[PDB]
């Protein structure tokens, strides 16, 4: 297998490796990793001999394509990209890959398994997961790369007295039992409720993490399952078990149990039971089902029709994760013009953290688009115009649509989490 | 503690030479610090090749640009096909040993590794030219390594700083200098000297260190001359100086040798070029110059001194057909934004930094204007204006339309 | 052939031959010849100056009375006036052709009579010993009275037309007078200066003539020091009409001599050597004391002889020959009339010197024509590296009497130079040497003589300097010279610079802001929409013109044509929204004729 006369396979936009330090593979995006093995041999050469001068590899900048390089307990991860992200991008995609990885296996087991005997085929344990890993990766370029680029998730909007009876049913049915620490709800991609235990706390990766099992499996609807998952900002060293199942048929909400206790399935299951059954009384089934059905929202579509200049925005307030952001239309849904919407958000949200050179305000006036990125105490902005737009009309613009958000803030975000 | 951006090493190498077992030292051509064991000096090469290498499975070996290591930077460069140059740096360390590499630009210093090469050609030429007498090809790399050492162990030492570099360094820019309508045209009326002496193939002429009369040659090719009278002669009335100095430059088709005469008249530079095919110019062709234009450029540089002498916003313009500026010129990071935003139709970018700095670009018929207020909350409203009072007051015309 | 720039006009003028039977008046006033003719009853011949067939008046009645010794008419041809005595001067009335002549009108004066002039179209002014009288004359009574007089010693008087100025001598001493006669009017002028002890002067070495416009006095004198001769010049340009000396003519010669004047030149004539020579005022000499002392131009040379076809040749410098102030040459036994004229051709080799030859033809009739061939052959024949300040000085002469002649027509409140050289002559000349290396350092060393004297540049010499810099590739002389305002500003200058954006983009570059300054906006739009740049156009379409007034269909079609859909959309939706603002709709209206970019958009992006 020459892959150097392979036109296809080096046309990519995205090239993944992860391998041993030992010159093993273990995880090759495209293609077998059998018939790659002279670039693994390559890649630990490179590595050893900077390595042994005291000082470690980075980047890689060329033409074309950039290299990015991580390193952390005897694992090598390589990212090759051709498109506008910046190094920092690629490294947190690879901190991401990590992740998922000490998900499906405790740290300390692999630091054991390695420590004890070297020259280890970590596949056999990583065995019956590409999914997780495929899917985790495939969110490139009709959009879930916001959540990644801005690292926040998005709420389902409802009435809060609603939610407030969902939480309340949750709250009243599940509290005799103990050792219960989370309690999810999730329907289309998107969090309903959450209810916590007092002094924990839940960290965006493995919310995301979650997110991303229940999109992945498509037996869930089955029957009832029982499964360990491990959290690593939560516990490194232990598996939480998780009680999930989906609600009902006429409602597809999957609700997520998790507990550290292993013999809790049969409790959890009546509990599961008593609160489909006071959701179904409780008329609280229909709203879901009714916001399920429509194709999109109502009164953010009327909002941003009222504005004949704006073509997409997206908002994030500052002290809680979570993202706002309307639906696609016609001059952006194609594949080939969606790609530069992302160049640009990429961009902006590169220009306006980076730490050398912070800034705070950005205006610009292209031939295509009329760009804002704006970032204050509470919130962040980043909107899209007309390019034949004058500068009066997008301040009042800007003015009305945060007022409007100011004041239908509760339906779309979630202030605070409850708790048992 | 903090410590700026330092040079480490400076190498030039070609990897064709040395295929053979046991001559592998034949492919360094020139390592900055002699006293480097030659063991240390083949595994910087090594580690070199092994990355173009790397990179040469996916892309083209010849699109290699950057390395990017925790403690140090090295820059590639290819002149010729073969022929390799690689710059290495030291990123910035404050004190626990924070490094802070983020704050390099490549840009700038891929910039000074370009204006070398040039510099070197200007006045030797090609790589592959050296030698060309020899026909053994063994040989002929002895003059080039020579040739090498005796340019770089001076070119190097009097290197500009490398903690302060800019946007002109980027660039290659050089100051406007005002005048007014009747001395131009004397200055302009010594072109007159090829119907004279037919010899003479261009003049040029400097004030100090500002261009005052270029004639023909290219932009690139004054910015050099520009540079070796800066380097060469005034930090270092009659002619400066037996076979005069010859250089390399391209005036109607290609790159031919010349041999260039320098003339002092108090503060006016003027530079001759003749042609190298024949001999040498003897002493007459001297006396007759030096009679024929002693009073008259010094009754020039006598008036146009008279005439200089009786004559917190900042502000930069470029011109970029003509490589030449007008500024009255910070934090570090300011001049890195700006940095950043240089450079095609128009375009207009405000940007506030943390510390209150309003930066404002805008680019229109192949110029660039940059201004920057500090020091100032303003909104976004008043700053267009704050602006425009600027490019009013400096620009004679606007050429934005309102 | 040899070389001569002095002759004779091809064609003169015959009369009757002298005789015992005829003799020959002249009078310079009208340029009569006067001749008789004792064979019948004393018939009469006049001849004219310019008159291709004169029919001789023929008067037949002076029968008795003596000898005649003064003959003249009135310049009208009405009054005929004769004198037949030494004390009595008489008129004849002159009817159509005829005389008419019944009682003839006589006068009588107290002394001898020298002469009589007429100073205006009806009187008659007589000169005796006593002094000067102005007598009216009418045919109605056939009476003449007097209107003014004086009296002074008078010896022999000098006589010119154009100035009414009279030149008088005195009994007391050897003194000259100046003196006006007009009508009614009898001015005296200041005396000539000679010297604080009297000198006597006779009537052969003093003459009276007209240079530049201005009367002077001409007398012959020989330097003790050296017995060399000499012409004095007395002009009369001081305050009011008083003599000042101011030039001295050198001879080296010794004899005979006479002065005429030919073409504003002064002549001095040579009867032993057989040459003339020739002097001008106005080019420089040895300055001392005020007084510029002058030096023949060239050397020694006689007039070509002339043959008639009564081919015999006739003698020349002959005792015969009458010399008059004027250009005139009489002689006796042949019976010819001649003028004097100037070749300049055989002048322009003589000459060598071209500073002096210039200004030596600036100052003449025809001098425009050879002045132009020399800087054509200068220029593009006999161009050499060291000429260049020739040209120089010699374009300094021209510029500025270009210069003050512009100046003093723009003067206004509510005579032109000889010869007047402008830039639509020189660039005609300029043009057959184009394309060529040393073509740029004569049209710079031009416009840096324009500029100068404050001159600005016009249209074609701008077009030459532009399309020469372009051609040598000198941008930074451009640019500065654009910069400077050097180079009229319009539209023509403008487009001829655009056409040349082909070779490189600088030459763009200061089109475009040419452009600019002149705010020609239409051009512009009309560049960016060719290169591609739509959105740009529209944004300055859109300041230049009103919102009302965009043009949708060819902005439209523009943005189809560039094949991208995110412009096209940019320019509905732009034109959307003004049909919002303007007619609170977002339908095009029909008379706008855009039924297929509706259909494209729909079947581009579907609702």
């Amino acid at each position: 297998y020459d892959y150097q006369h392979d036109s296809l396979w080096q046309g990519q936009k995205k090239h993944i490796f992860i391998l041993s330090e030992a010159g093993k593979p273990i995880f090759s995006l495209h293609g077998n990793e059998d018939k790659l093995a002279t670039l693994f041999g390559v890649i630990q050469a490179l590595v050893s001999f900077v390595q042994m001068g005291q000082d470690a590899i980075t980047s890689i900048h060329a033409g074309g394509i950039k290299f990015a390089f991580m390193q952390r307990s005897s694992l090598i991860l390589v990212a090759a990209s051709r498109s506008n992200m910046s190094v920092q991008q690629l490294q947190l995609q690879l901190g991401d890959v990590y992740n998922q990885i000490l998900s499906i296996l405790t740290y300390s087991h692999m630091t054991k398994i390695f420590e004890r005997r070297k020259n280890f085929d970590l596949r056999r344990l990583l065995s019956g997961s590409e999914r997780l890993f495929y899917n985790l990766l495939a969110n490139d370029s009709s959009n879930n790369i916001f959540t990644f680029l801005t690292n926040s998730i998005r709420v389902f909007p409802l009435p809060t007295t609603i939610r407030s009876q969902i939480t309340s049913a949750i709250q009243s049915n599940c509290s005799k039992i103990k050792n219960l620490v989370f309690a999810v709800l999730i329907a289309n991609n998107k969090l309903i409720a959450l209810v916590r235990m007092k002094k924990y706390s839940i960290h965006p990766a493995d919310l995301r993490l979650i997110f991303n099992l229940v999109e992945c499996s498509e037996s869930f609807k089955s029957s009832e399952n029982w499964s360990p998952i491990c959290l690593p900002k939560f516990d490194m060293n232990g598996y939480l078990h998780a009680h999930v199942s989906y609600l009902a048929d006429d409602c597809q909400a999957c609700l997520l149990l998790l507990s550290v206790d292993r013999d809790a399935f049969f409790t959890l299951a009546e509990a599961k039971a008593k609160i489909t059954e006071k959701l179904r009384k409780s008329h609280c089934l229909e709203a879901i089902n009714e916001e399920l059905q429509q194709p999109f929202n109502a009164k953010l579509y009327q909002q941003v029709v009222g504005i004949p200049e704006l073509r997409h925005f997206l908002y994030k307030p500052k002290s809680t994760a979570q993202l706002l952001c309307p639906m696609l239309r016609h001059p952006y849904k194609s594949l080939t013009e969606l790609e530069r919407l992302e160049a640009i958000y990429c961009d902006l949200l590169h220009r306006i953290h980076n730490s050398s050179r912070p800034l705070k305000l950005i205006y610009e006036m292209k031939e295509r688009e009329v760009v804002l990125a704006w970032a204050t105490g509470t919130y962040e902005l980043y909107a899209i115009f007309e390019p034949v737009v004058d500068k009066a009309t997008v301040i009042k613009y800007v003015d009305k649509l945060i007022k409007w958000i100011e004041k239908e803030y509760d339906v779309y975000f979630i202030r605070n989490h409850a708790t048992f | 503690q903090r410590v700026e951006i330092t040079l480490r090493s400076f190498y030039i190498f070609n990897s064709t030479f040395g295929q053979v077992e046991g001559e592998e030292h034949k492919k360094v051509l020139f390592y900055h610090p002699n006293d480097i064991e030659l063991n240390t000096k083949i595994k910087d090469v090594g580690l070199s090749e092994a990355i173009i290498r790397f990179t040469g499975t996916f892309t083209s070996e010849d699109d290699c640009q950057a390395l990017h290591t925790q403690k140090t930077t090295q820059l590639f460069y290819q002149p010729e096909p073969g022929y390799w140059l690689v710059l290495v740096l030291n990123v910035p360390k404050e004190v626990v040993a924070d490094y802070r590499g983020a704050e390099i630009s490549d840009r700038i210093y891929r910039a000074i590794l370009r204006q070398c090469y040039q510099m070197f050609r200007f006045q030797n030429g090609c790589f592959s030219s050296c030698g060309s007498e020899e026909p053994n090809p063994d040989k002929r790399r002895e003059l080039l390594c020579q040739k090498l050492l005796q340019f770089y162990d001076q070119h190097l030492t009097n290197l500009r700083d490398p903690a302060q570099c800019d946007i002109i360094d980027m660039l290659h820019s050089i100051q406007y200098l005002p005048l007014d309508k009747t001395l131009f045209l004397r200055a302009q009326n010594f072109g007159t000297l090829c119907e004279t002496f037919p010899d003479i193939k261009e003049s040029i002429m400097l004030y100090q260190e500002q261009v005052l009369c270029g004639g023909k040659l290219s932009p690139e090719d004054l910015h050099c001359v520009h540079s070796y009278v800066v380097q060469h002669v005034l930090k270092v009335g009659g002619f400066v100086r037996d076979h005069p100095m010859k250089v390399y430059v391209t005036l109607d088709k290609e790159a031919k040798p010349y041999y260039l005469l320098i003339y002092r008249a108090l503060h006016i530079t003027l530079c001759l070029f003749l042609n190298a095919d024949q001999v040498a110019p003897k002493q007459d062709l001297y006396d007759d110059l030096h009679a024929y234009m002693a009073p008259q450029l010094t009754s020039l540089a006598r008036d146009i001194s008279s005439e200089l002498t009786k004559e917190a916003p900042k502000y930069l313009f470029i011109n970029e057909q003509s490589l030449q500026h007008h500024t009255n010129f910070l934090p570090r990071n300011v001049l890195s934004i700006i940095a950043d935003l240089a450079n095609a139709p128009a375009e207009e970018v405000q940007v506030k930094t943390t510390n209150d700095y309003w930066i404002v670009k805008r680019r229109c018929n192949y110029r660039q204007y940059y201004v920057i207020l500090c020091n100032s909350k303003a909104t976004l409203l008043d700053v267009t204006q704050e602006a425009r009072r600027i490019f009013e007051q400096e620009l004679t015309d606007d050429v934005f339309f309102d | 052939n040899g070389i001569h720039y002095i002759e004779l006009t091809p064609n003169p003028i015959r009369f009757d031959a002298v005789s015992q039977l005829t003799n020959v008046f002249f009078d310079d006033s009208n340029k009569q010849i006067f001749a008789v003719r004792s064979g019948g009853a004393t018939g009469v011949v006049v001849k004219g100056p310019g008159s291709p067939d004169d029919v001789v008046i023929s008067f037949c009645m002076s029968d008795r009375g003596g000898a005649i010794r003064s003959i003249k008419f009135s310049p009208d041809n009405q009054i005929l006036a004769v004198q037949r005595k030494e004390n009595s001067v008489e008129f004849i009335c002159f009817q159509g052709d005829q005389p008419l002549l019944q009682d003839i009108i006589t006068h009588q004066v107290k002394t001898l009579i020298h002469g009589f002039v007429w100073v205006h179209n009806r009187e008659v002014a007589l000169i005796s010993n006593t002094g000067v009288e102005v007598y009216t004359v009418v045919p109605e009574k056939r009476q003449v009275r007097s209107v003014k007089s004086l009296s002074i010693g008078i010896k022999w008087f000098a006589w010119c037309c154009d100035a009414n100025v009279a030149l008088l001598c005195t009994s007391e001493g050897n003194s000259l007078i100046p003196v006006l006669v007009k009508q009614k009017v009898i001015t005296k002028l200041p005396k000539v200066d000679l010297g604080n002890p009297s000198r006597d002067v006779q009537e052969s070495k003093v003459t009276l003539g007209q240079v530049y416009g201005v009367l002077a006095v001409l007398i012959l004198q020989s330097n003790s020091t050296t017995g060399l001769m000499e012409v004095e010049v007395h002009l009369l340009n001081g305050p009011g009409l008083a003599p000042r000396k101011c030039h001295v003519l050198r001879l080296s010669l010794l004899g005979r001599f006479a002065i005429n004047t030919v073409d504003n030149l002064i002549v001095v004539h040579h009867q032993a050597s057989g040459t003339s020579l020739l002097f001008d005022i106005s080019l420089p000499g040895e300055v001392i004391n005020e007084i510029t002392y002058h030096t023949p131009i060239t050397p020694g040379r006689s007039i070509k002889p002339f043959g008639l076809k009564l081919i015999l040749q006739c003698e020349l410098y002959s005792t015969h020959w009458v010399l008059f102030q004027p250009n005139i040459v009489i002689d006796a036994k042949l019976g010819c009339m001649w003028f004097l004229n100037l070749c300049i051709e055989p002048l322009c080799q003589l000459i060598s010197d071209r500073i002096r030859l210039t200004e030596f033809l600036l100052q003449r009739s025809n001098g425009k024509q050879m002045l132009l061939k020399v800087i054509g052959q200068l220029v593009d024949d006999q161009y050499k590296g060291t000429l260049l300040p020739v040209l120089e000085t010699i374009f300094s002469r021209i510029n500025k009497i270009y210069a003050s002649w512009v100046q003093l027509e723009l003067q206004n409140q509510t005579t032109p130079p000889i010869v007047l050289i402008e830039q639509l002559d020189m660039v005609q000349i300029f043009q057959r040497i184009a394309r060529r290396p040393y073509t740029e350092s004569i049209l710079m060393l031009y416009l840096q003589s324009l500029n100068k004297f404050n001159i600005a540049a016009q249209e074609e010499l701008s077009k030459m300097i532009i399309s020469e810099l372009i051609s040598n590739r000198s941008f930074d002389t451009l640019r500065r010279l654009v910069s400077y305002s050097m180079l009229l500003e319009s539209k023509s200058v403008a487009c001829f610079l655009l056409s040349h954006s082909n070779v490189d983009t600088a030459i763009s570059q200061v089109a475009i802001d040419m452009l600019g300054r002149i705010e020609a906006h239409e051009i512009i739009i009309e560049v960016m929409l060719g290169q591609g740049k739509v959105i740009d156009a529209l944004r300055l379409a859109k300041n230049s013109m009103g919102l009302e007034k965009v043009p949708a269909r060819k902005f439209l079609e523009a943005a189809h044509k560039t094949k991208d859909d995110l412009i096209f959309h940019s320019v509905y939706r732009f034109f959307q929204m003004r049909n919002l603002k303007l007619y609170e709709t977002l339908s095009f209206p029909k008379a706008e004729q855009c039924t297929e970019f509706i259909q494209h958009y729909n079947n581009t992006f579907p609702a």
